[PDB]
């Protein structure tokens, strides 16, 4: 799935039982964009 | 720091400063500014956190007022049908539809894929029913192809949101299923390696609590009062300018387990409102006093004691008693009927 | 986090007026005078800008993902 | 007959004898009163104690070791 | 055995409120017609809400609710519009539905903050009030807003949002001259605006027959429906909904019968 | 979750009768209208109204429950009239004091208006 | 305690009265006038560890 | 089948053995019934309900003991049901429930929101379903509240309510009546007919009255010599409470007079009428005032607190002479010139003079910020009634705090001789040994403010130890008692069969049927 860098926030795909970490920092968390599913949202 | 928040200590029961200094803490607000980026495993933020309109000079210290913990409310000390006893409290409906006391509820769920064992290990990755022996019935589509429910999908009851399986000596489900059966929408993902780099993720549930009948709400001093019952802006006693009272609290309460400050407070509430000036809550200043606040809110057209005459939502006719009115800073604690239900 | 789309007890609206009573406050007005150009005659409303805090401005400086 | 206990009953026994009738009459047990369309059972027994006819027999038993045969309809209920 | 005649003036008209004088009205039906003000009046407001794409410090429940929140300025078409439940719709419908949407994205290395002007609606009559300017968010460089609403006609007393009423001032025998409410020491209270009585009086004397009578309404809009046009169909409203009682007790009589 | 949906004050649930007439047998010529999905906006309308009217002995409404939203009207009339002709009637004179009170007020609202 | 910042800033500043021997023999829940100006006399958990666990006087 | 635990609620409307549940609560629980013929068809529509509409049943057992789970429903007739099976359909209304060894039981009714219930006349609790319909029917008939037994926010509202000044226009009445429930139909004919209808509350509260009780009652500001006085029969205040044929012919309710005491018309109707009738009289006192309440109102503010000058110079000329008057008896034991009474020391005279002069001012101000109050003074209406607060409380609130004793002494000297670092070495003054001549309106000085605190602070260490040791008592009082009971020949005896009394209480009577009487024949 892809994921976002917490330190330069920059898209970084990473496959399964793969380490990690961001090419251009090094940096060891990881975070995820959001889903295309969208929700249902009420104003209540 | 709990005792320099209260205006009038002097005035309140020294129970009653006591029995702040545990409301306080638990009172829910913006606890820092960086809670989006930190995971907790409870952590509850205020859609509207206020300063109070009464506020202490070392509140300044104390930072209080740039990340408070309440909202204020313009409280009028009735008996409204009856609803209200010595702890409860009757809200105004309207008011909550509006974002009278919402806030937002984090809980974070952690979990990694550790080799414990050379021959069984834990894994990341979606429990297919065929490659998965044994399983719990929920429905699986949430996760992704990572094992992980990505942001900004909504789960609700028993519902699987990260998925770990054992390869025993075929593999066996164990994966996290959410705490509670209230709804929330996950907020953000963190994957990331422990200390004994084996991979680590962690996510944070957001979910939304509307106030309730059965949520506690506690003034900034006395006994936590649960809102009896909610009541629409229309049968809320509105004043003669038209003013529906946020919140109706008993006046049985005031004699013994409240103290006087809530009616100064009120009284001063009404003047730094109108006045447009945040009033001064130093317990020992003789500057500020009761007949000095009333002279101030008699110049703006308002009861110098603050009693106002209100209007019965249900029969127009005028109360007999003249009700007093005031905007009162209030807290919303931690204790939530939701969170014991749901459990 | 953010100043209320309108006052929680009547109804009006205090959210647009957030942009201009902090306006007014630089321009050497006294605090409770902006309210009064803002049109806030009821105490529940003048409430809902006198006392406000706006904590997303600290909320801002924190970059973003 | 020669019993000493006290001709009224009590209030334990009056709320067991009309459960025990009432769990029997919601088993298919038959109802010596008239039914009136009374669906539920409590007041199908309720009546029943009222008219003297529930056929249950109370056996108090003394500290000593003897027993009284007291009927229902005997006993004087409070009404 | 019949009701009265509701003799009513207007004193001043604006756009923020308006007040009127109804004379000759039992105190039941005056009182009745402030709330239905509130909570009869049907206003379009946005209730349902999609977000496509949300990066902004706000969560996406905050800031799907306080859309609600911002009134629309419909004035007739409200009057034509339909509920979504009596409509013959599973989806919603421009007859039965308004098409909103909120596109944006910050840039600048300044603070952007989208307002309600930024909030585009399909039908141009029905936009918001602004439309100074209510702001919904804050949007930090590198932060997008991409959201789709819709916006439903609602009861009042089904949610806050759907009340146009920003505070109604409901005042009737201002002088206290039925002695309605006993005030302990009357000369302490402040004069009413409605009150025609002199410095040194502090309330009118008490008359031993009387009721409730001249009763003064300020009714304050909050810019969705003009107040001069609340009063309309707020009285409108509640007669129908008065008629529809009479449509069914006809029959349950003809049960009876 | 257990919060009752908000349009269910108003909205009529399927299958449920509006209103319904039943005879109190405490006192002649009384009944009871138990009417459904209402609020005190209506009981009051109806109560005044009826006291207003001679011929009414005793009327009243009260609502036993909140959350229920269904209010009760109790109308009790001289042998002559009867508590359906009551409310009935009742309700007609409401009709023509708002119709009138609509009337008057767009005769008067343009009045102000053009000044 | 994260739940709000004056609960955060009064845990940093808690204080904890001694246990054991020393603590028994004493009365450490009652109130003293050495508290004046440093411990907060108002400030303590109720329930049966009352008096026990204080908060630092702000200056 | 214990419930998940939830914070209670009051309702005024539901009556006081009715109970509010949640619609999820109640799914979850379940209550087994035999089907009979007489409502096979009610267990045949609840059945096919199903577990995901409300109305449902968990599980149907069958004669041979088989459960079947009704989540799944695999076939249609494996749903229909014989006569004789055990269904366990959800709670519904009209159900009794037991929950807090004495319980009382409760009627549950379902409520839209998830918060429980109950007519208080706040905690988490857990309701348990009795499954078995023999206890059922055993706990309805015994253990309901009817059979156990005013709030707070009423009391002080019927005060004012018996007031002969509150006059009800025949619009106000129509609403009060409706909601008695106990009304024969029949409006009361109004006491002043003349110029308009004016019905007293009085009147209204004699159909609220059952049947025809008797009983004489005073008010709480009932003078002595009124009594003896020619007025006696006409109160000149409204003191005397007197009810003839159920009638409320006379006087202002309170506490005293409808609160629960050796005599009351609640006490009276209990023993005259019983427990279900009496349970009618709280409902109908709960639901009329509550109603009337909307029209009088009930509220409290700063005006309560704020007492006119003239009392304020008196009370602090009274604090001024205690605290002149402490400081001659100061003189006299600094010069040597006090005598110790023979039955005390110097030491220990010196602190019972000084502490008489400041509780005899704390007293004598107090009681006049008493009169002081007003009628329409909202302090005086709570106190005058009885319901909430006390004397004490309106006289720490308007005259003076009072002395802070610490230990059952005053503040003692934590410092060498000084209670605080302000005060002078060796000072027994009023401010420095914790006298608080500040009432909580006024606001004390720094120094009253932490001796107040250590005054506080010993009633909370004394309210955590005394629950835990009175709730120790409890417990062990019950055990040796447990097995204690009255058996079939009028004896009381234990487990073993041991006689521990011949006759129950010596007389062979039950103590709640007993009233208090004074016979004349030995005075
Ligand atoms: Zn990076
Ligand atoms: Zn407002
Ligand atoms: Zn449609």
């Amino acid at each position: 799935m892809i994921y976002i860098c917490g330190e330069c926030h920059t898209e970084n795909e990473i496959k399964s039982r793969d380490p990690i970490r961001c090419r251009e920092c090094g940096y060891r968390i990881m975070y995820k964009k959001r889903t295309k599913r969208l929700v249902v949202f009420d104003a209540r | 720091v709990c005792a320099s928040i209260i205006p009038f200590p002097d005035h309140n029961q020294s129970p009653r400063n006591t029995y702040q200094s545990a409301m306080g803490k638990q009172a829910m607000g913006v606890y820092i500014t960086n809670f989006h980026v930190r995971m907790d495993t409870l952590a509850h933020v205020l859609y509207y956190p206020q300063k109070p309109l009464v506020t202490t000079r070392s509140m300044e210290y104390l930072r209080f007022r740039e990340l408070p913990a309440g909202i204020n409310s313009i409280v009028a000390i009735a008996s409204y049908t009856g609803y209200n006893q010595e702890d409860s409290v009757i809200m105004n409906r309207s008011a909550v539809d509006r974002g009278f006391f919402r806030s937002v509820f984090y809980r974070s769920y952690k979990e990694q894929e550790s080799k414990k064992g050379f021959d069984q290990e834990e894994v990341f990755e979606k429990p297919t029913r065929e490659t998965c022996q044994g399983m719990r019935h929920a429905i699986y589509d949430k996760l992704d192809d990572d094992g992980l429910i990505a942001p900004g999908v909504r789960v609700s009851g028993d519902d699987v949101i990260i998925g770990k399986t054992v390869t025993l000596p075929t593999k066996r489900d164990c994966s996290t299923f959410l705490r509670t059966s209230e709804t929330g929408i996950v907020d953000q993902v963190m994957v990331t390696l422990n200390q004994e780099g084996y991979k680590f993720c962690k996510i944070r549930v957001r979910s939304v609590r509307i106030p309730q009948i059965g949520d506690k709400f506690a003034s900034r001093h006395g006994q936590k009062g649960t809102c009896g019952i909610q009541y629409r802006q229309e049968d809320m006693p509105f004043t003669c300018e038209g003013i529906t009272p946020d919140i109706i609290i008993n006046p049985h309460a005031i004699p013994s387990r409240m103290t006087i400050g809530h009616l100064i407070e009120c009284l001063q509430g009404k003047v730094s409102a109108n006045k447009g000036e945040i009033g001064d809550a130093t317990p020992f200043n003789d500057a500020v006093n009761v007949q000095k606040i009333s002279n101030l809110l008699s110049d703006y057209g308002y009861h110098l004691r603050g009693n106002e005459v209100l209007y019965n939502g249900f029969t127009g006719r005028k109360i007999t008693s003249q009700i007093f009115i005031g905007p009162t800073y209030y807290q919303r604690l931690k204790h939530m009927v939701d969170d014991k239900i749901h459990s | 986090m953010i100043i209320p789309v309108r006052c929680f007890t009547c109804g009006k609206i205090v959210g647009n007026k957030w942009e201009a009573y902090l306006g007014l406050l630089q321009a050497e007005y006294t605090e409770g005078d902006a309210l009064d150009a803002l049109g806030l005659k009821r105490y529940c409303c003048r409430r809902m800008l006198l006392a406000h805090v706006d904590l997303i401005e600290k909320l801002l400086n924190y970059a973003p993902l | 007959q020669k019993r000493i206990t006290t001709p009224y009953m009590t209030k334990y026994e009056r709320a067991r004898v009309l459960g025990t009738r009432a769990l029997q009459i919601a088993m298919c047990a038959p109802v010596m009163v008239e039914l009136e369309g009374e669906t539920d059972p409590l007041l199908i027994a309720m009546k029943e104690l009222k008219a003297r006819k529930i056929p249950i027999i109370i056996r108090r038993y003394l500290p000593d070791g003897s027993y009284e045969d007291w009927g229902v309809d005997e006993l004087i209920i409070s009404d | 055995p019949y009701a009265n005649q509701p003799t009513v003036r207007i004193t001043e008209l604006t756009d923020e409120n308006v007040k009127f004088i109804i004379e000759n009205t039992d105190l039941a039906v005056a009182n009745s017609i402030r709330r239905v003000f509130i909570a009869e009046v049907p206003i379009i407001a946005i209730d349902w809400v999609q977000i496509d794409a949300n990066s902004s410090v706000l969560h996406d429940e905050f800031i799907a609710h306080r859309l609600g929140l911002i009134p629309l300025t419909s004035d007739d078409i409200v009057d034509k519009l339909q509920y979504s439940r009596d409509c013959t719709c599973e989806e919603f419908c421009p007859e039965c539905s308004v098409e909103f949407t909120l596109d944006v994205r910050c840039n600048e290395d300044q603070t952007r903050h989208v307002t309600s002007r930024d909030l585009i609606s399909n039908s141009p009559r029905v936009i918001p009030v602004t439309s100074d300017d209510i702001l919904i968010v804050k949007l930090r460089k590198g932060q997008e807003l991409r959201l789709r609403a819709y916006a439903k006609k609602g009861f009042g007393k089904e949610h806050a949002k759907w009340n146009p009423t920003a505070g109604v001032a409901f005042e009737y025998d201002p002088d206290n001259a039925l002695r309605h409410t006993v005030y302990p020491k009357p000369e302490e209270w402040p004069k009413s605006e409605y009150s025609e009585l002199d410095e040194d009086e502090s309330q009118a004397p008490y008359d031993p027959n009387g009721k409730p009578e001249r009763f003064y309404y300020n009714v304050e809009s909050c810019g969705s429906l003009r107040p001069e046009t609340i009063v309309l169909s707020a009285l409108s409203g509640l007669k129908k909904k008065l008629s529809d009682l009479q449509t069914q007790l006809s029959h349950e009589i003809q049960s009876d019968v | 979750m257990n919060a009752p949906p908000a349009f269910e004050s108003f909205l009529l649930f399927e299958g449920e009768k509006k209103i319904t007439i039943n005879k109190d047998t405490k006192v002649p010529n009384a009944c009871l209208f138990t009417i459904n999905k209402e609020d005190h906006t209506l009981g009051n309308i109806i109560k005044s109204q009826l006291l207003k009217d001679p011929q009414v002995l005793f009327a009243g409404y009260k609502v036993p429950h909140p959350l229920e939203h269904k209010i009760i009207i109790r109308v009790q009339t001289t042998p002559d009239y009867s508590p359906q002709e009551a409310f009935t009637n009742a309700i007609t004179d409401l009709i023509s004091e708002l119709s009138l009170l609509e009337e008057r007020f767009r005769v008067a609202i343009k009045d102000k208006q053009e000044g | 305690n994260r739940l709000t910042f004056a609960s955060t800033l009064s845990h940093l500043r808690r204080l904890n009265s001694p246990i054991g021997r020393d603590g028994k023999l004493a009365k450490p829940r009652q109130l003293h006038n050495t508290l004046w100006g440093m411990v907060c006399p108002a400030e303590t958990p109720e329930g049966h560890a009352v008096g026990l666990v204080k908060n630092l006087a702000l200056m | 089948d214990f419930s998940a635990r939830t914070v209670i609620t009051p309702d005024p409307n539901l009556s006081i053995d009715q109970v509010g549940v949640p619609r999820s609560i109640a799914a979850n629980m379940t209550f087994a019934e035999i089907v009979t013929p007489f409502n096979i068809d009610r267990l045949q529509e609840l059945v096919r309900r199903g577990n995901s509409q409300y109305p449902g049943a968990k599980y149907i057992i069958r004669d041979n003991g088989d459960r079947i789970d009704l989540r799944f429903h695999p076939k249609p007739s494996d749903l229909h049901l014989q006569t004789g099976y055990k269904v366990e359909r959800h709670m519904c209304d009209g159900d009794i429930v037991i929950f807090n060894m004495s319980m009382m039981g409760h009627r549950v009714r379902i409520l839209p929101w998830s918060t429980f219930r109950l007519n208080l006349s706040g905690d988490e609790m857990n309701l348990h379903l009795p499954q078995s319909l023999e206890t059922r029917a055993e706990i309805q008939e015994l253990a309901m509240v009817p059979r156990m037994i005013i709030v707070q926010d009423t009391l002080t509202a019927v005060r004012k309510f018996t007031k002969r000044d509150v006059f009800l226009e025949r619009g106000e009445v129509m609403n009060l009546l409706m909601f008695l429930s106990t009304w024969d139909g029949k409006v009361p004919q109004p006491a002043i007919l003349k110029p308009r209808p004016l019905w007293t509350g009085k009147q209204i509260f004699s159909l609220i009255i059952p049947g025809h009780i008797n009983c004489i009652r005073t008010h709480s500001t009932h003078p002595d010599d009124e009594d003896s006085g020619p007025y006696k029969h006409i109160s000149p205040g409204d003191t005397k409470v007197v009810v003839e044929n159920g009638e409320l012919i006379m006087g202002i309710l309170c506490k005293k007079s409808l609160g629960t005491s050796a005599g009351s018309l609640v006490h009276i109707s209990y023993l005259e009428m019983g427990h279900d009738i009496t349970r009618l009289f709280y409902s109908n006192i709960q639901t009329v005032i509550n109603n009337w309440l909307l029209i009088e109102g009930h509220t409290i503010g700063i005006g309560d607190s704020i007492a006119d000058s003239k009392t304020y110079q008196d009370i602090q000329n009274t604090i001024k002479k205690a605290k002149q008057d402490v400081i001659e008896v100061i003189e006299k034991a600094h010069n040597n010139e006090l005598e110790p009474t023979p039955g005390n020391t110097l030491r220990q005279t010196f602190e019972n003079q000084v502490n008489r002069i400041l509780n005899d001012a704390r007293d004598k101000t107090g009681s006049s910020a008493q009169k002081s109050l007003s009628e329409y003074n909202n302090f005086k209406s709570m106190v005058v009634s009885g319901a909430k607060g006390s004397k004490i409380n309106i006289s720490q609130v308007i005259a003076v705090v009072g002395q802070q004793n610490v230990e059952g002494k005053r503040i003692p000297f934590g410092f060498k001789h000084r209670t605080l670092p302000h005060f002078i070495k060796d000072d027994y003054g009023p401010e420095s040994r914790g006298f608080v001549e500040n009432s909580y309106l006024a606001g004390l000085t720094p120094t009253e403010f932490f001796f107040h605190a250590m005054g506080g602070r010993e009633g909370l260490i004394d309210t955590a130890v005394k629950t835990a040791e009175t709730g120790y008592i409890q417990r062990r009082l019950i055990k040796s008692m447990e097995s204690v009971m009255v058996k079939y020949d009028a004896t009381v005896r234990n487990s073993i069969n041991q006689v521990v009394q011949l006759r129950y209480g010596e007389d062979g009577l039950a103590g709640e049927s007993v009233e208090f009487q004074n016979l004349a024949t030995l005075k």
